[PDB]
């Protein structure tokens, strides 16, 4: 979690929001996965979330899906998954890098044992979707022991007792998925939650700069960087270029 | 916070993403609710008896068991409206939908039945009704696809992961956090995140409580067992329930053995799964070795829920119930017997409980003993299959 | 010598050969003395209650009549064992054989439900089961015949006349000419020579008594009409019998008008047939005019028996009963609204009446009238029937 | 019915039994089928029963129903029957011919409309398959208005009271389709019943000879001469002279 708050100080000092891209790890394959993460981070990310494929994406849109679905086709488990992830933080030592995660994939060899395996990686945060915060305790525990960020979602349907426990038992960032939104920002800060990020409909510049406008520390594109990979799939050059341009122009939109 | 406990013991739960939370405290609340409020129990008992046909026959079968000491009734779940025990708690679910002021309906679907079951549930009470449905299931499925149509349901293809049930189940749930307000989820087996395992067995509870007072009347105790087709845990549950603080009495969950358990073509994950966390529960699921979600396989699309309702994992565990397995070839046999000596074309599904009694009986048949196997649904639904694999064989 | 009387006013008789006499005149003995048995009544209602379901519930459709003045019941022998009514009386026809001291059952059927029918109870009660069926109706009802043979029953495909059910009702006649004193014929309407009309109706009247208490009890007085589709008559003659005397409730009958009674192909002949001597009795017969008997054109197989019972002509004769018809679009109609509206599949002889009695409503939507239509039977049979019409439509 | 009396007078004198074969008039088609009678009567038979085609012969066997069906292949009509009648009767003067109908055609346009036809053609008697005694009334009362004789069958199981009733109300002969034989013939003669022709079975020399020899009056071929007739479809030449064979040799067993 540590990483999260070096990131956040930083950003702060330059009066700067955070961009950080989704992407499913292995999609369309393990070594072009490989290049399109660098290719985010040389083009601004502040920080990855990163996905491994599950059968059941239950939190998940048509676009993650079929993201999921091209990884499966490559053969990806989540065995390469985490080699891929050494390898990651091995290039990148200071980038916070976040996982999205399926509970039956945190459970299935000890909960304890994967949070060890996402520290010995050199994972900073994993947000478990279909862990309610009524759930967690095993989950954010192990996260903890593990030097791990355990990352809640604020829903649109969040209420007080819900913002309290999100701000109380969070660390590292909350996902905020859009009370209005300046009052779900205010309040997170009341109650000294982890920085926001807003994690909904971030597809464009101008939703960049409404993020921070708004109070929250930055913004995740929770599907259009992996619209543009599907878009893109017969050419890999191409693709990359167009990933390029994309987190480009949302970083700047960051800037002060 | 909830008002009832999530769990049995260790199994069950609430594992959605945090956007489903409101929507399952409100069942939860409208639930509880409608457990203490006469009219409703009043409004449920009318739909029962005067458009489903409740009660239910108890059959005794005497040619199937002639020439030894067990004595063996059906309870005719086969007879109520619909032909399958789905349709008493969907007309349950239908009235929490209304309860909650909700005017529409979403369903998940395999075989069809539970979309059946909730298209004639929705068009009885005036609901608008939506079911989803695995791309490949449609295609397999045309004849329960075409009547969820002609009762006015919407019916959806979904087309992710293995575009089967599971993929449907997601699909209803990702509509649902959307459409909460105004749209009930009406899920088909008693498995999923609370409360659906407790609500679906207290609206197939009648099952149990008729049969205890059907056997009190005509054998003047109770049974020494009661057997149960277990796909996702409804229809056993159902039938159990009632009988849980009955000590004496047997609870006997039979689940799919499909080609054999040690081929892994099966659907037996409570007793040769492994616990997992998926579709809003801890419990025995089939899955890789890594964690992914796997199908089910048995001769009865019916009994092909990857996972098992928590409560019967629960009762598992305390030695309350026991679960044993049924093959496509004992299903098979006992589907024709039930045909051929008793005149009862009976659902596939609900043929493996009867396998089970069959070699209860067979195995000792000079035991005295009374048993209820639950004849969950009928099986004209089935004749197709039946007739495919006895042609194959050669039976023709 | 008969002990009863075998003619309805001017309908009815023995027309048979004389070798079927004795056959004909113990059957009506043992029925006689059957009748005054508490053993043979107790045994029959144990088979209808705890085998078949009985009692059958009384639905009020609400939605279907919503904004008229039609109150509208309908009599769910949809929901008997077996899908439609004919096993009531096909398991008191199988405890007379019993009776009898036969151990062998024949059984004629056209679109297969009576071979069924007869197959169940022969099975149940240890009958050994052969049933004719007309060539041309075992190519077009394999599912049938499947679960004829899966009874275990013999099906004898008919080859002389016209290949079909009236070919059977020949063949199953002359069968039992040679085989009487070890087997029961056990025909499967209201209809054929005494004692047959008699037999049916009095071991179908159970559908009438069962109403009218249940109206009684539902809405305090007798309906103001009972509807029941007419195919040879024993659903309308079971749902009239018991209101026969309450000379205030009206008996409609419906038959199948097929394409119009103008374009000649229909089942319509107590309306608009002639009477002629046919099947061992004096009834209204589809027939050329030169005598030779035709066939009954429906949608619905099952309406398409040439003649119709003489209890039927004979209450139409004397004004008791009115007989009305209904087209095939009508009863499409009929069928695609109850399922859209009330969530059940009907069988679509069963949507002749039941869009007789929409007709009464909707020409009238102002009369205040309760009505009752008989529901023969359940339609998931006739869905590939309506499928392949609404495609050939163009509805898709 | 007066050429009954007449055949049976003459058949006593000559200590004789009467032969008498069965067809279904029109089979295979009118020409043939009056080359056909004309042959049995050629051949010997002393008295024709005839066939009318019906669609539902329900006393009939295979043979018989596959005999209508050829009938009605050629398109033969009760009307073209009623027609062909004539012409027989007009050949030959003294042979009786007797019909065997079903109810529906003989009610058809009315019960005494049809026996007057019957008399205009020269018919002398009728059997309806379908009536039993206990439902013959209008049928022997509007055959006797006619002049015309009813038949009735004394079937295997007949009992004393049925013996009585045939023997009171028909005339002409009585079908007789094999209580033990010689009493049954025996019973019918005390009650003075119309002359046994015996009706089951009979296919060959032997059992004519049998029938005479129990005491009956003769013996009808219910189905032999039309098994001919299916046999030697494609070759009506050939079709004529088996059936010449046959009833030559068959009228020959009833001989003294
Ligand atoms: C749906 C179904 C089942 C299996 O579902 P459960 O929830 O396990 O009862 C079994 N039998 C029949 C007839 C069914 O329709
Ligand atoms: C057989 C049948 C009929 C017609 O026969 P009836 O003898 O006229 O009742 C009507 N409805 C159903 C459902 C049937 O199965
Ligand atoms: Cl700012
Ligand atoms: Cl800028
Ligand atoms: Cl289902
Ligand atoms: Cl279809
Ligand atoms: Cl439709
Ligand atoms: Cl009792
Ligand atoms: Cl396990
Ligand atoms: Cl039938
Ligand atoms: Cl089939
Ligand atoms: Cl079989
Ligand atoms: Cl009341
Ligand atoms: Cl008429
Ligand atoms: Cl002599
Ligand atoms: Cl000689
Ligand atoms: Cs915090
Ligand atoms: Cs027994
Ligand atoms: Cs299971
Ligand atoms: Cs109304
Ligand atoms: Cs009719
Ligand atoms: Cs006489």
């Amino acid at each position: 979690m540590e990483r999260y708050e070096n990131l956040f100080a930083q950003l702060n000092d330059r009066r700067e929001g955070a961009f950080v891209p989704f992407v499913t790890l292995g999609d369309p394959g393990i070594e072009q996965s490989l290049k399109i993460i660098d290719t985010l981070i040389d083009a601004g990310a502040d920080a990855l979330e990163l996905g491994v494929p599950f059968s059941d994406p239950l939190a998940d849109g048509p676009t993650i899906q079929n993201a999921n679905l091209r990884a499966f086709a490559a053969g990806v488990t989540p065995a390469q998954c985490f080699e891929m992830l050494a390898l990651i933080r091995e290039k990148h030592p200071t980038i916070p890098i976040g996982l999205l995660m399926y509970a039956n994939l945190v459970f299935n060899n000890g909960i304890d044992a994967f949070y060890a395996r996402c520290e010995q990686v050199g994972v900073d945060s994993v947000l478990v979707a279909d862990v309610p915060v009524e759930e967690s305790a095993p989950f954010r525990q192990a996260a903890l022991r593990h030097n791990i960020a355990p990352i809640f979602i604020c829903p649109p349907n969040a209420d007080d007792d819900l913002l309290r426990q999100v701000a109380s038992y969070g660390r590292g960032y909350t996902y905020l998925l859009s009370l209005p939104l300046h009052h779900l920002i205010e309040k997170l800060k009341e109650y000294h939650a982890a920085p926001a990020l807003q994690g909904f409909g971030i597809s464009s510049p101008e939703q960049v700069s409404a993020a921070v406008r708004a109070g929250a520390a930055g913004a995740i594109s929770g599907s259009a960087i992996v619209k543009i990979i599907e878009k893109n799939l017969a050419s890999p050059k191409q693709m990359l270029a167009e990933l390029r341009s994309f987190v480009s122009a949302m970083k700047a939109a960051s800037r002060a | 916070t909830t008002l009832l406990n999530p769990y049995f013991g260790e199994f069950g739960g609430m594992y959605v993403p945090q956007i489903l939370m409101p929507a399952l405290n409100q069942l939860e609340e409208a639930f509880v609710s409608a457990q203490k409020d006469p009219e409703f129990q009043a409004q449920f008992a009318d739909l029962l008896k005067n458009y489903a046909g409740r009660p239910t026959a108890l059959t005794k079968c005497q040619n199937i068991t002639a020439g030894t000491r067990t004595t063996l009734y059906l309870k005719r779940e086969d007879l109520l409206h619909g032909g399958a025990h789905k349709t008493n708690q969907v007309l349950g679910q239908a009235l929490l939908a209304k309860r909650m002021g909700k005017s529409e309906i979403i369903a998940e679907t395999g075989a069809g039945q539970h979309g059946v079951a909730s298209a004639l549930a929705s068009a009885l009470l005036g609901l608008k009704c939506r079911i989803y449905m695995g791309a490949k299931d449609v295609e397999r499925q045309s004849p329960n696809v075409f009547r969820m149509r002609l009762m006015g349901a919407e019916v959806i293809p979904v087309h992710s992961g293995s575009a089967t049930l599971k993929d449907a189940c997601n699909e209803a749930l990702r509509d649902w956090s959307g459409s909460y307000e105004t749209a009930h989820y009406m899920l088909g087996t008693a498995a999923g995140p609370h409360p659906y395992p407790t609500i679906v067995r207290e609206f197939q509870r009648m099952i149990g409580e008729e049969t205890k007072a059907q056997i009190l009347d005509k054998e003047g105790r109770l049974p020494d067992a009661v057997i149960a087709c277990v796909g996702g845990g409804s229809n056993a549950i159902g039938m159990f329930a009632d009988f849980i603080n009955d000590t004496s009495v047997g609870l006997i969950g039979v689940e799919p053995g499909g080609h054999g358990i040690e081929t892994g073509e099966h659907g037996a994950p409570l007793k040769h799964g492994r616990v997992g966390i998926y579709f809003g529960m801890k419990a025995p699921m089939m899955q890789t070795a890594d964690g992914q979600i796997e199908e089910s396989y048995s001769i009865s699309a019916g009994l092909d829920f990857p996972s098992v309702g928590p409560q019967h994992a629960y009762l598992n565990s305390i030695g309350r119930a026991d679960y044993v397995s049924i093959t496509d070839d004992e299903a098979l046999e006992a589907f024709k017997t039930l045909c051929r000596h008793e005149g009862i074309i009976p659902a596939l599904e609900s043929s493996h409980a009867l396998a089970h009694a069959l070699k209860m009986m067979r195995e000792q048949p000079e035991k005295e003993q009374l048993l209820v196997v639950n004849l969950s649904g009928r099986g004209d639904k089935d004749i197709f299959t039946v007739h495919d694999i006895l042609k194959a064989r050669g039976e023709i």
